[PDB]
């Protein structure tokens, strides 16, 4: 299940360690495309039952954290690797499901 | 080759071609008939809080302008990946000129490599920008700028320092070739904090713009006006739609500014010239779904309508009657574009699930055998005495 | 504030099921009032939906032409009384309602047990008269539809009883402006003002389909995605993309050549190929000296 | 879902465009209402551009014929009445014809205001025999169809030459379905597909005002 988290919960989740890639979905209640993105992400979560973790952060609540993550608009996804050396990937806009599968496999 | 230039004049839209991307969203008031809303509440979807987005990206404005019979070319960079090629295909089918689109085999469309810091508070500090942030000055299509009579751009192209220098170069070249500069603010999400940062960032491009379009919320933010009207109240009080006097917008004026447009959605559009100022009432009771609630289709439609009128009669940029006509035309374009987007996207019930408005307004039978609306057996009846 | 204004100049309540409204719209340019008037009239009389009882089920009745002991009216007379009951609802779908009463007394419309989406317009509408303490249970079905159509009930859904409009000259021939009046009669299921707004919305939804993209424009909610999935399928089983999806914008043609091809509505690579070498010369500003350089680009491609 | 498509297109000449369009599926009675409204919008609600006044300079002596010009003054006015134009002009502008001498004066020789364009460059105006200078000032206007020694020109503003609609009805049992066809003829100043779009937008703009609310 896609879980809603605050900025402190995500900090505790990023600083820690995991064996699966982490997807952070910055969203707001007022954005229509963010609702469409929610439908794609729950399909993706079902495909990768335990192979990945999908979390969402409300940018209206956490505008300071959204800004410090260099979120320039909505929808915005962060693909964070469990390998510390690897760098994360920021995607902007409504991207197709296949791109998320490619990001998770090829570079996450 | 000016003998080969046709009509209407070409418009160059400069920036990024994103897919359903919203820069920001601010609380807003729209004109509405609240007697109807109460009567139709069970059948017409409305947001709990009305929040309006200024618009979309430069690509969407080009698509909207091409739909109005205009001539639009998009200047930007896309990757050679499948998503970048799909977006290029979408622009070509929408009859946007993409000869000014640079295809980058080395960069990736809509994906940026960030270096997230795990020492203190989380920071991002982008490392490798996406394809639509890497347009270089050598890649600017000067031929498009020679033909184009208007140059359109938005603040999103000023966020990346490498991309900001390309935007400044394109603007300066366009001014040399006698192009009208249309600056659509569409303030991105980070800039809404630290007004001082916003002023420093946009100051240079602001003075080079002949036409500027801002939302009412953006105008208040740049002028240091704290919102004092109510939001989400069931009335159409004139304090929600106030036409600011020219003295209030004078500090933003500069020598070469021709027109300032202030938008409040399709509800009201204000215009300011050196000599004239005024406002036109509109209509914002359009069908809206959860998939279209940010009203970004209207903003692109409004700006496309303004561009269409300003480019076909460029000598009437100070005629008060034409400005009123231009503002009303923009309102109509925004209403139609918002109305169409609701039909295309539909309602919530690439796994994406949508239903039509006919299905959204279909109630349940209420035929439950335990329920009070069907014929029970003679045992449990309770025949209501007359 | 607005130059063109509309307003209700008279709104009258003749009875619970007879509403009257008159509206004015001015000033209009010559010919616009005629266009609005006929389109509004046709929408009011033919495009506004209503809701009413579509059928009734009786418990112990052989046929709809018999009599019930204790009821002054006959079964056929009951159906006629049900047919005249005016209902209002904004939602679609077959709803069901119930009449479950014990006499003696007067059965009216207020005795109907309605689902939460449906409402009665006139309480006093008469259904039956009970002259004996009997039990009467009648099941009902309710639909919202356009036009007109257990025992079926011949439903006439249209709520607008009549409409009228007039056009009057505004005055001196500055632009030959005109004044439009619209009169609307409804059955109380919606007010004349609401009928005027619904007809306007229905008319817009009838004309706006022409403003969607033409059929078969995009390759077949989000029209961008299906073409992307085609590219993923093409990447596997390396096939390359057909020339119909390749546009001349992606060829390195000189700007003068590009403008000529676009001026002739040649957009894709396949459109360019089907044109011969004599046809391109027929286009203005495109000459024989331009054929070799265009062919060489296509030779190199 | 309700969709439209162009089933036939043709360009007989520079001033004769034909187009046929389909809209389906429609519910009973809808196609007639759409077809009636669209036809009225196509014939008088679409703005066209025409020459409305002509003024012969150089003081041509106010006669019915001019020395050096084969055609009379009235024939020149009739020829100017037939010239097809398109534009986006707001208000009224002036054009000009200034021809040195012998040869054919055509629409190609008209000097046009900014947004005004000529559809058929070969349209004839006057034949000049003698090498006289002819200077004619023109008045150009953009108007809807339903709306000093300068000769008026009674122009008929109709970029859409003709329009018709027909309805086909299909059924399979109780399920009915109707299909709307719309035929459009234009004079080349506008394509039939463009005329279809402008008629729809003009109709929508006519009914938006009923949905307007007022400030309180």
């Amino acid at each position: 299940l896609v879980r809603k988290l605050s900025a402190q919960e995500l900090q505790d989740l990023v600083k820690g360690e995991r064996k699966v890639p982490l997807i952070v979905d910055f969203y707001a209640t007022w954005c229509g495309p963010c609702i469409l993105m929610a439908q794609e992400l729950e399909m993706l979560a079902v495909e990768y039952e335990s192979n990945a973790m999908i979390v969402k952060v409300d940018t209206d609540d956490e505008y300071e954290f959204a800004r410090d993550m260099q979120v320039r608009g909505l929808p915005t996804l962060f693909f964070i690797s469990p390998d510390p050396s690897k760098d994360a990937i920021r995607t902007e806009g409504l991207i197709p499901l296949q791109m998320m599968r490619d990001i998770i496999d090829n570079d996450m | 080759i000016s003998h080969t230039y046709g009509w209407p004049p070409l418009v160059c839209c400069f920036g990024s071609a994103q897919h359903a991307f919203v820069p920001s969203g601010r609380p807003a008031n729209r004109l509405l008939d609240y007697e109807r809303q109460e009567r139709m509440k069970d059948a017409v979807w409305a947001p709990e809080k009305y929040i309006r987005a200024p618009g979309g990206c430069a690509g969407g404005v080009a698509i909207a302008l091409a739909s109005l019979g205009g001539k639009a070319a998009f200047m930007g960079k896309l990757g050679d990946d499948d998503f970048g090629q799909a977006m290029l295909y979408y622009l070509n089918v929408c009859q946007v000129q993409t000869r000014s689109v640079k295809i980058d085999s080395k960069r990736v469309t809509a994906c940026s490599t960030m270096k997230i810091s795990k020492r203190g508070r989380l920071k991002s500090t982008c490392v490798k920008p996406c394809a639509e942030d890497s347009l270089s000055k050598s890649e600017i299509n000067v031929d498009v700028l020679k033909e184009a009579k208007m140059f359109y751009f938005t603040t999103h192209s000023l966020l990346d320092k490498k991309m900001m220098s390309t935007t400044l170069q394109a603007i300066k070249i366009s001014k040399q070739l006698g192009n009208v500069i249309f600056y659509d603010l569409n303030l991105p999400l980070p800039l809404w904090q630290s007004l001082e940062e916003t002023k420093s960032l946009i100051q240079e491009v602001w003075d080079l713009a002949d036409v500027i379009e801002v939302t009412k919320q953006e105008l208040e933010f740049l002028c240091g006006i704290e919102p004092t009207e109510e939001f989400d109240t069931k009335n159409n009080d004139s304090s929600k739609f106030v036409h600011y006097e020219p003295e209030t917008v004078e500090p933003l004026w500069h020598e070469n500014l021709k027109i300032l447009f202030v938008t409040n959605g399709t509800s009201k559009i204000h215009y300011y010239t050196k000599e004239h100022n005024g406002a036109v009432l509109g209509m914002e009771d359009v069908p809206i779904t959860p998939f279209t609630r940010d009203m970004s289709a209207s903003g692109d439609g409004i700006v496309a309508g303004l561009i269409r009128m300003l480019t076909v009669q460029p000598d009437l940029m100070n005629d008060k009657g034409y400005l009123e006509r231009t503002a009303r035309y923009a309102i109509e374009c925004g209403v139609v574009d918002q109305w169409l987007l609701a039909q295309t996207r539909g309602y919530p019930p690439n796994g994406i699930r949508s239903i039509t408005e006919r299905e959204y307004r279909t109630s349940k039978p209420y035929d439950e055998p335990d329920g009070p609306y069907v014929m029970k057996p003679v045992e449990e009846r309770e025949y209501r005495k007359l | 504030t607005r130059t063109l204004q509309w307003k209700c100049v008279e709104s009258r309540r003749d009875s619970k099921r007879l509403y009257y409204g008159r509206f004015i719209l001015s000033p209009l340019m010559k010919g616009q009032a005629d266009t609005i008037g006929i389109a509004m009239r046709r929408a009011l009389l033919g495009e506004i939906e209503g809701t009413c009882i579509t059928r009734a089920k009786f418990e112990n009745i052989p046929h709809d032409y018999s009599n019930i002991v204790g009821i002054q009216e006959s079964v056929h007379e009951i159906l006629m009384n049900l047919n005249e009951i005016v209902l209002k609802s904004n939602l679609y779908g077959t709803r069901n309602a119930l009449i479950c009463v014990q006499g003696p007394g007067y059965i009216t419309a207020r005795d109907i047990i309605l689902p939460p989406s449906v409402e009665i317009v006139d309480n006093t509408q008469h259904i039956a008269t009970l002259t004996e303490p009997i039990n009467l249970c009648i099941g009902l079905k309710i639909e919202r539809n356009r036009g007109y159509s257990s025992y079926p009930i011949d439903a006439v859904f249209m709520p607008v009883q009549n409409a009228n409009h007039s056009i009057h000259s505004y005055g001196n021939g500055n632009e030959k402006q005109e004044i439009l009046f619209i009169e609307i009669w409804t059955n109380g299921s919606l007010t004349p003002k609401e009928a005027l707004h619904e007809a306007s919305r229905n008319l817009i939804n009838l004309f706006i389909p022409f403003l969607h993209v033409e059929e078969e424009t995009f390759y077949l909610t989000l029209p961008l995605f299906p073409f992307h999935n085609k590219l993923v399928n093409l990447r596997q089983k390396k096939k390359e993309l057909a020339f119909q999806y390749i546009f001349i914008d992606q060829l390195e043609l000189p700007p003068r050549i590009y403008n000529c091809l676009k001026k002739s509505n040649i957009h894709t690579l396949l459109d360019l190929l089907n044109n011969s070498q004599e046809d391109l010369i027929k286009m203005e500003h495109f000459h024989i000296e331009d054929v070799k350089k265009l062919l060489d680009i296509l030779e190199k491609k």
